[PDB]
RNA sequence: CGGAUCCGUAACUUCGGGAUAAGGAUUGGCUCUAAGGGCUGGCAGCCGACUUAGAACUGGUGCGGACCAGGGGAAUCCGA
RNA sequence: AGCGCCGUUCCGAAGGGACGGGCGAUGGCCUCCGUUGCCCUCGGCCGAUCGAAAGGGAGUCGGGUUCAGAUCCCCGAAUCCGGAGUGGCGGAGAUGGGCGCCGCGAGGCGUCCAGUGCGGUAACGCGACCGAUCCCGGAGAAGCCGGCGGGAGCCCCGGGGAGAGUUCUCUUUUCUUUGUGAAGGGCAGGGCGCCCUGGAAUGGGUUCGCCCCGAGAGAGGGGCCCGUGCCUUGGAAAGCGUCGCACCUUUGCUGGGGUCCGGUGAGCUCUCGCUGGCCCUUGAAAAUCCGGGGGAGAGGGUGUAAAUCUCGCGCCGGGCC
């Protein structure tokens, strides 16, 4: 029933003035700007539509407020990568080096004979 | 500001070197004890009578402590 | 429910464009949104993206496939002359 | 039943991933606190650098300090490995009761640094101490 | 004429349309009836939204009572 | 011919800066560090520069004040970015183990060694968590339109209180009001394509619609992100209607009630999230910032304490329009 204004000169409804209506302790309503949203980020090569855990979700500039805690997590590749990619690589790395180790001993015991 | 809960660290920040103010607020079962510092304002909230009678003496004396209302 | 007697997808267009265009256009309005089975994971997820990119909602494997279909009856055709040229006389 | 105390396992998802453990002692059955089959592990934390012609005795000294420890894992989260490391690991130091104390803990990773440096030093099987890359 | 509810909708056609085709009946007011839900306990008790359908009574056949608002059909020529 | 023009990476010796090491000189309490000159190693600009008062872009809100100003002035409460050379104070890294001796014991002494943090099986958590060239990645950084759900404001009803209107008759009736900002903590609520036990078909649980399941469903137990909602510090002493004591260029101060109990909704607006549809339309770059991999190097060496701190505080400044 009461309509308010802006509060700062811009005029248009664009991405940069988001306006959340709020209640002052002097019975009145106002604008309040909120900041873009953050998303959190996400892995590489891992999961696509999963969002990395742990993580903040906040504005890049906001980071550097943040502690390390609070933006990685304890595991290797922690704020980097998802942990299913990472026993993946895991898994994949061993597997190709055993892999390797077989077959310089099959061309081993191949010039053993030939 | 910041809420504390606790008897021991109230008293350690009010003794510290930015405590110059130190106000009293008396409410319906409720004492506060404000000290306002560099940074931020502490607040400590009390609901007995007879723990704050006996612990407003024991701020240290020359901080220009102001009861109000 | 039959709702119509011989118009299908292309029903949405209604009485314009004419018969033969629609009648046309609808073999492969058919084919191009319909979901076709995963030569990788198995399940029936592969919705197009684009002009001739396919990619999977469960392993997310994109190829690289028809305009309108998954795969081309040229390219298959030329595919197994490739194979067929590859295993003869070694590459 | 190829699972031993006597091979290597990797480490898959954990704190410790990919640390070249080795079974202690595997229960395959489960106790009644964990109904999953598991294996007390003991693994290396931090790979010892490496070591050159150039690089003095004094400095190798310093390489060769590495830092064990000692865990719990499910067979889900490890991965077994046809490598095996032979060095005797007294149940009565490291034990699947360590994990209520601190100090406990403690003596045993204490215990398990030596053991693995006695072992790493000799220069036998430097496959279990040289790091996996991946 | 013009909104809404209930029946009925032709020639032609690319079968998608024509179509609100065309042509008909009702519409107020005040009392009612029936149906359409949620919550608590080992089938019962309370809580609140307005929607539909039917009937009775009644006003000098007046009821979209102001405002709001598709005339229609049969054909030719051209341009999809 | 020429004022000049085309051209913007092309036909250019188009990096003047830094990590470290060495030689040499200088200054501050020459103990120790800060600089200068030279040598060695390393280092793709995607080419200077301009281009948005609606694009990207860190960080202030509440009350009061004038004849003309308000996120600017005052009060009160916060926050962002830079500085610390004789490094401001605390907490991490920092303090343990083995042998022998003395002491009843608690403990003390001599040698040696460890100590660049911990916990949970996990998804991950905490008060901090050594890091040089380099490399990798994310955020910045995304189209339009249907649906659905959550939150808030406004609207509606019922009760209570203050004030106001009608009362020839009726009406516990009608009208105005009935509060918690940024910031920090906790708890509801929402989302998860995140983990563990176990594996199903007589198929299952699910949406308004689809969708999902042996590449692990139902069920049970946990974790993560937003928490614009609720309570608390701010916070009732300010603000606002009410009946008053001084006063008409001295006008402030009284005490009460306000932070009262609730409910409903295909209701309107804003926001958040899930999902689907549309294609010969794929819906912007750059600056700033973060994380990870690598391990060149630095650090006291032990019941004394350093290399470093993205932790809790404290000090100083933020120019111009
Ligand atoms: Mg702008
Ligand atoms: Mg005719
Ligand atoms: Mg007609
Ligand atoms: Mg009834
Ligand atoms: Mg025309
Ligand atoms: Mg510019
Ligand atoms: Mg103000
Ligand atoms: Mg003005
Ligand atoms: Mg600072
Ligand atoms: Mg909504
Ligand atoms: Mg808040
Ligand atoms: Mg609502
Ligand atoms: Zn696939």
């Amino acid at each position: 029933v009461q309509r308010l204004t802006y509060r700062r000169r811009l005029s248009y409804n664009t991405a940069s003035n988001k306006t959340r209506l709020s209640r002052t302790p002097g019975n009145r309503i106002v604008y309040l700007y909120t900041k873009k949203v953050g998303k959190a980020p996400k892995s590489a090569c891992g999961v696509c539509p999963g969002r990395l855990r742990g993580v903040r979700a906040v504005r890049p500039k906001v980071l550097m407020r943040l502690s390390k805690t609070q933006k990685h997590v304890s595991r290797a590749y922690g704020g980097s990568m998802c942990a299913k990619c990472v026993r993946d690589r895991i898994k994949r790395a061993f597997l190709i080096e055993e892999q390797k180790i077989v077959v310089k001993v099959l061309k081993a015991q191949a010039q053993s004979q030939k | 500001p910041r809420k504390i809960e606790e008897i021991k660290d109230f008293l350690l920040t009010a003794r510290r070197k930015d405590a110059k103010s130190v106000k009293i607020k008396k409410n319906k079962d409720n004492v506060k004890f404000k000290v306002r510092c560099s940074r931020y304002l502490y607040t400590l909230v009390i609901t007995d009578k007879e723990k704050a009678e006996k612990l407003k003496q024991s701020l240290p004396p020359g901080l220009a402590v102001k009861d109000l209302k | 429910a039959k709702r119509t007697k011989k118009v299908g997808i292309v029903g949405k267009y209604g009485t314009r464009y004419g018969a033969s265009l629609r009648k046309m256009v609808k073999k492969i309005e058919i084919s191009q949104h319909a979901k076709y089975t995963c030569s990788f994971c198995g399940k029936t997820k592969m919705k197009r993206r684009a002009v001739g990119i396919w990619h999977c909602g469960s392993c997310m494997k994109t190829v690289a496939g028809g305009a309108w279909t998954y795969n081309t009856t040229s390219a298959v055709t030329v595919k197994s002359a490739i194979r067929r040229l590859k295993e003869l006389k070694d590459q | 039943k190829f699972m031993k105390p006597g091979k290597v396992v990797l480490v898959l998802a954990g704190r410790y991933s990919g640390r070249k453990a080795v079974i202690v002692k595997n229960i395959d059955d489960g106790t009644s606190d964990r109904p999953y089959s598991h294996a007390l592990v003991a693994g290396i934390d931090r790979y010892p650098r490496k070591v050159t012609a150039a690089m003095g005795k004094k400095k190798i000294a310093k390489r060769s300090k590495i830092k064990s420890f000692v865990k719990v894992y499910n067979y889900n989260h490890l991965m077994p490995t046809r490598y095996s490391v032979d060095i005797p690991l007294d149940k009565t130091v490291v034990n699947k009761d360590v994990f209520r104390d601190p100090a406990l803990k403690r003596k045993a990773r204490r215990e398990a640094k030596v053991k693995f440096e006695e072992r790493y030093k000799t220069g036998k099987n430097k496959w279990f101490f040289q790091k996996l890359r991946f």
